[PDB]
């Protein structure tokens, strides 16, 4: 009988990859907080105590 | 000067709920409600029920 040969082969393709995926990571930044903390306290001032 | 901002979130009673906004589309201007085992009342702008 005529029976079959070596298949073909795959052409495999060399080269160089970068993968990437989905950016889920927040950007994040240094920033500065300029504020001014204002307490206010009401006391009362008993006989011994306040 | 601000010596002291008492903010506190008060519930909407049901017959001002039903009768009031759900039906006239408007809310009572007076908060009764009742808050540390007292009630109290809020009227806005120290002024009349509206």
């Amino acid at each position: 009988r005529r029976c079959p040969t070596r298949p073909e082969g795959q052409n495999y393709t060399e080269g160089i990859a970068v993968v990437f995926k989905e950016n889920i990571a927040p950007y994040k930044f240094k920033a500065t907080m300029y504020y001014k903390d204002v307490t206010v306290s009401q006391v009362w001032f008993g006989h011994r105590y306040s | 000067q601000f010596m002291g901002i008492f903010e506190d979130r008060a519930p909407v009673p049901f017959e001002e709920v039903i009768d009031k906004i759900n039906a006239k589309g408007v809310c009572r201007s007076t908060a009764k409600y009742v808050r540390n085992n007292m009630e109290t009342t809020a009227f806005h702008r120290d002024d009349h029920e509206t």
